[PDB]
């Protein structure tokens, strides 16, 4: 008998599983093309936004922009979003691995083993795999030489999936220098990513200093040397008032006239307080009235107005100044110092150049290239690279990738499968096969013979060649340490853990229930 | 002055595309057809499955059928469909690739148009190239005219042409079937053969290997009366068209019985005539009879009474197949029936072929028979139809070989050498027709590429190696190792094909595409 | 001749001008030759209608 | 045609027959096409031009 | 061997290629000295004429994404070069066509991209080799470059006069020594309807589209200019204020005293000696009061309202006059001076402002554009802007190339021989690349109404010993030494075209599938 | 390949533009010269406006085709500059366009025609 | 949904949101029932929880 | 560019395989329940025929009465019809085995081996399997004792999938006697099957 309102469903334990798994596998095979050093990338187009479209390789964005109705698929999409929040790439990996997990679990359901046992076995195998992975980690502490070497290795690895691959060395130098500039600060906002058309992608670069996309005031000096810098949030054009909103009631317009006058002198003496610090460069996020800048030009002090909180933060980091207010005690505020300030034009627009900076805390990369899509995806790729590379700085351990690490995981899981004996062992072997499926897909998109490659790699690992991995420029097994095809431990750890949780939650479902959409 | 006016009715909806835009559209459509067809070429090729309007299904590889069952609307698609139909019912397979030639050629033609060459010169050059290709081809032809009684050059040829159809499971056997059939029914003194003498017949059931030629005729009726003996050793055969009924002159006629004795005489005549015809057929010395039409049951019995099994409701063509197989004649009366006109055969035996369904009739005639039938068995109705079409094409190709006894080793070597000859002439081409020459050569180069693509190999490494070999050596006997055998000598591989096949194919494609270039303007009425 | 040359993709103005000039005096049956892309005595070229 | 049967033609008179003209004056031209077709042949094209 | 299971990627690639090629051929008509412009009618109801490709594509509302990337390409090229947008997009089309050829030619796209990288490296090397270094100081070569770029749009009509226009403007705005990338926004463009394109004029000074506000003053000689920001009206404070009236003398004290205040304002203004007034927008509050206008007209001062805030920097750069935002700072020190300033009368009654002659020569400059049709005026300003862009490009790299496709056929020849030398499937790739470059001369011949294939072939044959000086000539209708026909374009143009196109084609090859979104 | 509208090229659009220009010409062809006969416009609601001055006619006549708008704007400009010749200038423009096309309608390259016109 | 070996449900919100859970109170809360006694059981579970 | 008339499709090498295999697997798992000595059976109901319905276990009838649109499924249905024309049961077996063949072939396509090689390998394996089966056959000629014994064995086997299973011995005697009455004639029409309500199924007899 009808129970729900019209437009509501009830799928129980056959159709629920079927729909969930179809959605999961569809999501997986939807993104498999983007993974791998020879991987591909997608085109996503808005429904109607003047056709707002984003050529994309990072799977997280792909799942973000796609509208999915099957609830399990949406769960996976949120999963990828979180994983990107953590490491940047492997969203690709996480989704594809989860998808194959679900497909192979469906195959097990065909074998008709109770899902609860599947969950228990998968939990055991995941524990074993994470332990084996931890056993395979490699640290690099004070060894600055090997450290920086492995760092650029990480850059080259993760970068070689987006379009920037054919310039791996260049952007590798870029990201390495950028993150090394952070002095261990994990605040990526210290890195600004300016993008503007024109020039080859190779022309993209990191300045020696800092850049600002703002307009100078009226003719204050355009270029400044041995510049002294001061930063504040005190609004000027919003003429400083007393927020409660007192009136002004006066008997004669003489009084209103003198009140205007007093307003101007009050502004002027604030300006003079500013100048008492003896500072030739001043900025503020607020808009500045032109009378203040006229006073500034009378002092000949260059001033840049309306650089938002992000810009203020970056200036503070790069120049060491303490963004300020009321300027009341000059000795108690530390100014900002830079070697030189000048205006340079790139492509079409004059930009504010900050060379010779006291603090290397902040930086900003110029993005030259071909397409707003190309530039957009390059932006996204560099952001992911910076994310993973900062994570590397926080945790100075690495893992040998190229599928090699994952195959070690599978090998350990298979070994534990023998000590299992029971139905769980079937799920153990299941997990191992699903894990091994990843580099299979890699070499697949690499157009090499996947079947032999995976078997040979497993043979080498079961032998014990824990270093042997995959070459993507010739399609063969090789020493990863020679090739430096490595990645952060934390990345793959999150991959595994999140995938296991996703598998647990998805399989535990055995009924979908939709209320009628409003 | 400025105002709309009617020139052609439905003026709003009479669309029109003209000139280079139209041409490029046409080439796009042709290329779409070519892509749809490409995968169906080669033993490694993959076939299509069609859905009939009435919901029927059909799996096949024969490109003629592929396009026939298609419901196209764009006109030049119809032109290609008719192309394939014409090529097939002229030759046979090859439609496996004729439209492929068309599409690749038109593609490269568009390549030329992009450089602004006027289409007419392109057409002229392509015609010249075709003439050169065919003359080089028939220079490098082998021949089976000098062959001994042609047993298994014909067998090899059938083996080849069946490498493309799914019936390839026991395709050896069907090769012997085809060659034996055509050799039996061929008129060597004429160099032709009418396929009406060939009785294609597939009954579902059993294995595919069970399919067997029968030097005789198979008829879709059981015995007229169920009690009659199932087997007959002798085959004294009678062939009749008058139904075993009291004769009725088909002019509007009817009698006017009046008296007691009138009716009694009519009643006597009723059985007297049956006795008369029974005595006639018996005294003729026949043993078995076949009638075109139905029986009166009474004569059915009386016929049973004299050990003369017979068949009822036999359709014409089947009947004359019986006649020619048994060497008998078709007799219109009992009275004019005599022993000389009686048909003879070795063995006639009903077969309960179906495990639970009604039966069939086979005539294992044992002397020479200018007619023969093929009985096809298997597990699928669709596979049955596919076998029908495949075997029909095999018969067609052997017939063509009868028409001309010179063939060319297949596997793509032929047109490879053709392309090389075209390139060689292209140096003594002079002007703009030179681009036409090299153009046609590169376009023709497609068939090896498609073969290799369906072979999964890197197509171009293979074809470059092929060109290098066929240049360094003089043998135009090196194609593509379609079945992965380390010899490109298809002559040893026996992958062979009739000169007529490729010759007609390339000439027809040249004319077709020449017209395709010949058009510029189209006016489609909106549906 | 103009339509002929246009479907031939020539500068029918040069063809027409040379045509008129040569055809004022030099011979009756000069006219367009498609392949030679200029005037010829088509009568001797056997273009006969 | 509206019936879906294709028809290619180079002889102009055939084409004009296919282009069922509604405007009156052009019907005269198409009739000239029929006349020349019944009389002498190609150049029906030329006649119309 | 390895088997390709899927075909959706190949089909989608093919679709993209066909779309790109169709767009290329659509643009193909508008090109070169024989170029033919198009017109686009907006769905809004607007109408535009254009020959430049970038504007064409921006007016395109393209559906298929690939061509949207193409449009973006053209935008980047224009923001780099100015013409060759046609050229670069047509190269893109031809490249993708050869890419098709290579796709049924069975080669994997990634190898295509790498080979293309080698090809562009060879091409850039060749192009750098072939050029002619040219100093910026030589006017006539500049003029030749101008008239080269110009005689491809509608304004070839008055090319003879427009070219010196542009070159003189740029020379006046550049620094002829630093060889920097002098900004175009320093050049003011004026769309003034009416008149004749012939009557386009340079103003070595300042022009404002606004109209006077004084009734009686039209022309001023030896005028001293001053620009003022603070309003001239009843004093209204930043914060809320109001006069209170409660008493007797309050009425007349008010009236008399706002009069006195305005009087003090105007009296000081005169005391500075100024005679021409400039007032910016103050939409936030009171603008210039009417009473102050009465005083100024009484004192015979030229006056102007409604100066846009974005124009203020340009104005102060040009006439050399820092603004004034308070009474006190307004002093004879800052009053700028110009030789002449007045209101011209054109358009029958459409009146315009000119300020010719300034003792403080601003580096900026303005352009007055005349002509009958609105659309033709817009096209003319586009073409002039393109001329300035190409001159700037020449400033960027003091290198010169004869135009007329000769660089491109040179490229085709050298790249073909290079491919013959270099083995591997990349050889096939490069041969396709050269055949792709072959297109531009073909288009030139086609729009020239010449036999394209014969001309291109003969021109290659000549060029075998007929180096880049020789090429396709329009005026003679044949092949000659183009340099002596004085048709030359800067190296940067075609270089940027090739680079951008190559990166975009590589990126396109990376694409395999398009996913519809929410 | 643009949504929400087709495109026309070459001979079709050339002839269309000439057709529109001839239409606009014939709109005013009867109002010039000492025997010119004036026009008048039932607006939509009875507020008629008799006038023979061409620019007035063009302004009060709604136009949709582009080239015709070009001619209308030209007439308006001419009126802003002379006052008559809107009797004439529209006709001149249309007739020159007609014959120039007739040259081009054969093959003749447009830019050559433009240069000839400039010289003329 | 009962027992450690039990299996939980996943709900689809009206606004298209998802939720996986085993808590029967939530199961019935997110349900859109119409038959009344279904509502009574939903309220039952809410109260008990 | 549009080529076909409206209402026509073109699925190439991904969606074609996908739809075909989904149909095949759906057909398979649709009938798997009916096979096996402990197997189940289906209910088939007419659309509108006064609800003409047939509780059924023999898969051939099940595929006969079901209307299927996916062409591959229809091919399989005709396959089962033919097989029933040949032996009666195993229609169950034939369809289910074909279905698992296709599913596992799809798994191979995931492994991305060219289908042609799949076909060749399957042909080889089928040849080997049929040969091995032939090697495993057992004849029973003049041995009337063992013959009739094995005959009733065949009856008991094939019967024990329909509802008559709980009366296997009885109907076994029935069929044995009936066919032995045929004196080798394969004409089943010599056996009439009259059906009329009333009495237990055990009351059915020869």
């Amino acid at each position: 008998v009808n129970i729900f309102k019209a437009g509501a469903d009830e799928e129980r334990a056959e159709t629920a599983r079927l729909t969930s798994f179809i959605g999961a596998i569809a999501i997986g095979d939807l993104v498999k093309s983007t993974l791998g050093p020879k991987g591909m990338d997608k085109i996503l187009l808005s429904s109607g936004r003047d056709a707002s479209l984003m050529v994309t390789n990072d799977g997280a964005t792909i799942l973000k922009n796609i509208g999915v109705d099957n609830p399990a698929a949406k769960v996976l999409v949120d999963m990828s979003r979180v994983q990107d929040d953590e490491v940047g790439d492997g969203t690709t990996s996480v989704t594809v691995l989860a998808a194959e997990l679900l497909r192979e679990a469906e195959s097990l359901i065909a074998k008709k083993i109770h899902p609860q046992t599947i969950i228990a076995g998968w939990r055991e195998a995941t524990k074993a795999a994470r332990e084996a992975l931890l056993s395979s980690a490699v640290d690099h502490g004070s060894d600055e030489v090997k450290f920086r070497q492995d760092l650029m290795n990480i850059a080259g690895t993760t970068l070689s999936s987006k379009l920037l691959t054919h310039h791996k060395d260049h952007f590798t130098k870029l990201a390495v220098e950028a993150v090394l500039r952070l002095k261990g600060s994990g605040n990526l906002e210290a890195i600004h990513i300016i993008k503007k058309l024109g020039g080859s992608l190779a022309d993209s670069y990191l300045d020696e200093g800092f850049l600002l996309d703002k307009k100078i005031g009226v003719n204050q000096p355009k270029r400044i040397e041995n510049a002294k810098i001061l930063i504040a949030n005190t609004g000027m054009d919003t003429d400083k008032i007393k927020i409660f909103g007192s009136r002004v009631r006066v008997d004669s317009t003489a009084k209103v006239a003198e009140i205007e006058h007093a307003e101007k002198e009050k502004m002027k003496e604030k300006v003079e307080r500013i100048l008492k610090h003896g500072i030739n460069c001043f900025i503020n996020r607020q808009l500045i009235y032109n009378y203040p800048e006229q006073l500034f030009g009378a002092a000949g002090v260059m001033a840049i107005e309306h650089a938002d909180f992000a810009g203020v933060e970056r200036l503070a980091l790069v120049t060491g100044g303490e963004i300020a207010s009321t300027f009341d005690h000059p000795e108690l505020v530390k100014l900002g110092s830079c070697k030189l300030i000048e205006e340079v034009m790139i492509g079409e627009d004059k930009l504010i150049h900050f060379s010779g900076v006291a603090l290397g805390e902040a930086c900003t990369i110029v993005l030259r290239g071909a397409t707003q899509q190309i530039l957009d995806e390059a932006e996204r790729s560099l952001h992911d690279a910076l994310c993973v590379l900062a994570q590397t700085v926080k945790d100075s351990r690495t893992v040998y990738g190229g599928g090699c690490s994952e195959m070690l995981m599978a090998h350990a899981v298979t070994q534990l499968a023998n000590r299992t004996p029971g139905k769980e062992a079937v799920a153990m072997e299941s997990y191992a096969k699903a894990l091994r499926m990843l580099p299979t897909i890699i070499a697949d998109n690499a157009g090499y013979d996947s079947a032999d490659l995976v078997a040979q790699l497993r043979a080498a690992h079961s032998e014990g060649n824990t270093t042997a991995g995959l070459d993507m420029r010739e399609g063969t097994i090789g020493d990863m340490a020679i090739l430096g095809i490595t990645e952060s431990f934390q990345v793959k750890r999150q991959v595994l853990l999140s995938a296991a949780e996703a598998a647990e939650v998805i399989l535990r479902v055995d009924n979908i229930i939709k209320a009628a959409p409003r | 002055y400025g105002r709309p006016f009617l020139i052609i009715k439905d003026q709003d909806r009479k669309s029109r595309l003209m000139g280079l835009e139209a041409l490029k559209s046409h080439i796009m459509a042709a290329k779409a057809v070519a892509n749809t067809m490409r995968t169906s070429l080669g033993p490694n090729g993959l076939d299509k499955m069609m859905v009939d309007k009435d919901g029927d299904v059909t799996v096949t590889n024969d490109g003629a059928t592929i396009l026939s069952m298609m419901d196209v609307d764009h006109q030049i698609a119809k032109l290609m469909v008719e192309l394939s139909k014409s090529q097939d019912d002229e030759i046979g397979d090859g439609t496996t690739g004729v439209v492929v030639l068309a599409g690749a050629l038109l593609e490269e033609a568009e390549q030329l148009l992009d450089r602004g060459i006027h289409p007419i010169r392109i057409a002229d050059g392509y015609e010249q190239a075709a003439r050169v290709a065919i003359e080089h081809l028939d220079k490098i032809s082998d021949s089976v005219l000098v062959d001994i009684k042609d047993t298994e050059p014909l067998i090899q040829t059938a083996k080849t042409t069946l490498g493309s159809k799914v019936v390839n499971s026991c395709h050896r056997q069907m090769a012997e079937i085809a060659v034996n059939a055509v050799l039996t029914v061929a008129d060597m003194e004429r160099r032709d053969v009418d396929f009406e003498l060939i009785k294609v017949e597939g009954k579902v059931g059993g294995r595919l290997e069970d399919t067997k030629l029968i030097k005789g005729v198979i008829v879709d009726k059981d015995f007229s009366h169920p009690q009659m003996p199932k087997k007959v050793e002798d085959a004294k055969i009678a062939i009749l068209t008058c139904p075993f009924e009291p004769p009725k002159p088909k002019t509007k006629h009817k009698l006017d019985v009046t008296s007691v004795e009138d009716y009694k005489a009519l009643q006597k005549y009723e059985k007297e005539k049956f006795e008369e015809m029974i005595q006639q057929i018996k005294e003729t010395g026949a043993n078995l009879a076949i009638c075109q039409w139905g029986f009166d049951d009474e004569a059915n019995h009386l016929l049973l009474q004299n050990n003369l099994p017979a068949v009822r409701w036999v359709g014409g063509p089947e009947i004359e197949l019986i006649a020619i197989a048994t060497g008998g004649r078709i007799v219109p009366r009992f009275s004019e029936l005599t022993a000389e006109k009686l048909g003879f055969a070795g063995l006639v035996q009903e077969i309960s072929f179906g495990t639970t369904k009604d039966k069939m009739l086979v005539i294992e005639q044992c002397k020479n028979s200018r007619a023969v039938t093929i009985f096809i068995r298997g597990g699928n109705k669709m596979i049955i139809e596919e076998a029908k079409r495949s075997l029909h094409d095999a018969l067609c190709v052997i017939r063509n070989l009868i028409r001309d006894n010179r063939v060319v080793y297949g596997g793509g070597a032929a047109e490879i050498s053709c392309a090389l000859a075209v390139s060689q002439e292209a140096d003594k081409c002079p002007t703009l027709e030179q681009y036409a020459m090299r153009a046609f050569a590169d376009a023709l180069e497609v068939i090896p590429m498609a073969l290799s693509e369906n072979s999964g190999m890197n197509p171009i490494q293979t074809m470059t190696e092929v060109r290098a070999r066929q240049v360094k050596e003089m043998n135009p006997a090196l194609g593509i190792d379609c079945l992965h055998k380390g010899t490109n000598d298809m002559k040893q591989q026996h992958v062979i094909e009739t000169l007529i096949g490729k010759k007609q194919q390339i000439s027809l494609a040249t004319q077709m595409v020449r017209m395709i270039l010949k058009i510029d303007d189209i006016r489609k009425p909106g549906e | 001749p103009r339509q002929l040359c246009d479907n031939a993709g020539f500068d029918a103005t040069n063809i027409l001008n040379k045509l008129r000039a040569r055809h004022a005096q030099g011979g009756t049956w000069y006219g367009v030759d498609i392949n030679n892309e200029d005037i010829a005595d088509n009568f001797e070229a056997f273009v006969w209608e | 045609d509206g019936r879906g049967k294709a028809t290619i033609s180079n002889d102009g008179a055939t084409i004009l027959k296919l282009l069922d003209v509604v405007h009156p004056a052009a019907k005269t031209l198409v009739d000239i096409a029929k006349s020349q077709d019944a009389e002498v042949g190609d150049g029906t094209t030329s006649v119309t031009l | 061997g390895a088997y390709q299971d899927r075909d959706k990627p190949a089909q989608i690639r093919f679709s993209n290629i066909s779309a790109a090629k169709a767009v290329a051929d659509a643009i193909r008509t508008s090109l070169g000295p024989k170029g033919m412009d198009k017109m686009i009618q907006d769905g809004k109801g607007d109408v535009t004429i254009t020959n430049d490709g970038a504007t064409i594509l921006k007016q395109m509302q393209v559906l298929h994404p690939a061509a949207r990337m193409l449009v973006e390409l053209s935008k980047a090229q224009d923001i780099e070069a100015g013409d060759g947008t046609t050229s670069v997009v047509i190269i893109a089309g031809s490249l993708l066509d050869s890419c098709t050829k290579l796709l049924q030619k069975g080669i994997h796209p990634t190898i295509i991209s790498e080979s293309f990288q080698k090809a562009l490296e060879k091409g850039i090397e060749i192009l750098t080799d072939m050029s002619r270094p040219v100093e910026l100081s030589d006017r006539e070569t500049l003029l030749n470059s101008a008239t080269t770029s110009l005689n491809s749009k509608v304004v070839s009509q008055y090319s003879s006069l427009l070219s010196p226009m542009s070159v003189n403007a740029v020379m006046k705005v550049i620094d002829p020594a630093t060889a920097t990338s002098v900004d175009l926004r320093d050049i003011k463009i004026v769309k003034k309807l009416g008149g004749t394109i012939d009557d386009c004029e340079l103003v070595e000074g300042l022009v404002l589209t606004q109209k006077v506000s004084n009734s009686g003053i039209t022309r001023v000689e030896k005028a001293k200019i001053g620009l003022i920001q603070f309003c001239l009206s009843a004093p209204k404070t930043d914060m809320d204020n109001q006069i209170v009236v409660s008493d007797y003398a309050q009425m007349d004290r008010v009236l008399r005293e706002e009069r006195a205040y305005i009087l003090n304002l105007v009296k000081q203004i005169k005391k500075t000696g100024c005679n021409v007034l400039l007032i910016q927008k103050s939409i936030l509050r009171d603008a210039l009061s009417d009473l102050a206008l009465h005083f100024l007209n009484k004192m015979k001062i030229m006056v102007i309202k409604d100066i846009e805030r974005e124009d203020i920097e340009f104005i102060c750069k040009t006439i050399g006059t820092k603004p004034v935002a308070h009474i006190d700072q307004f002093t004879a020190d800052m009053l700028g001076s110009a030789e002449l300033a007045e209101e011209v009368n054109l358009n029958g009654s459409g009146k315009l402002l000119k300020i010719t002659g300034c003792a403080s020569p601003g580096k900026t400059v303005t352009i007055v554009v005349r002509g009958s049709n609105k659309l033709v005026i817009e096209e003319a300003e586009r073409s002039i802007h393109d001329a300035l862009c190409v001159i700037r490009c020449l400033v960027k790299k003091r290198a010169l190339i004869a135009g007329g496709g000769a660089p491109e056929i040179e490229l085709a020849l050298r790249l073909t021989e290079y491919s013959r030398t270099l083995s591997g499937m990349e050889s096939y790739c490069v041969r396709a690349f050269a055949d792709a470059m072959e297109v531009i001369p073909s288009t030139l011949a086609e729009n020239a109404g010449l036999n394209p294939i014969s001309t291109v072939t003969e021109l290659r044959n000549r060029h075998a010993q007929g180096e880049k000086t020789a090429g396709i000539n329009v005026r003679k209708g044949g092949i000659s030494n183009i340099l002596e026909e004085l048709v030359v374009q800067p190296l940067l143009v075609s270089v940027s075209a090739l680079t951008l196109a190559t990166e975009t084609v590589r990126s396109i090859l990376k694409i395999d599938d398009v996913v519809n979104t929410r | 390949l643009s949504v929400f509208g087709d495109r026309s090229t070459g001979e079709t659009i050339r002839s269309q533009n000439v057709m529109a220009a001839a239409s606009i010409a014939n709109i005013v062809k009867s109002s010039l010269g000492p025997v010119g006969l004036d026009k008048m416009l039932v607006d939509d609601i009875g507020d008629v406006t008799i006038t023979n001055d061409g620019a007035t006619i063009l302004k009060l006549l709604e136009v949709e085709h582009p080239a015709a708008k070009v001619l209308c704007e030209l007439a308006d400009l001419q009126d802003k500059e002379v006052g008559d010749g809107t009797t004439s200038v529209v006709i001149i423009a249309a007739e020159l366009l007609k014959n120039a096309d007739e040259l081009v309608k054969q093959k003749i390259h447009p830019t050559s025609v433009i240069s000839g016109y400039r010289l003329a």
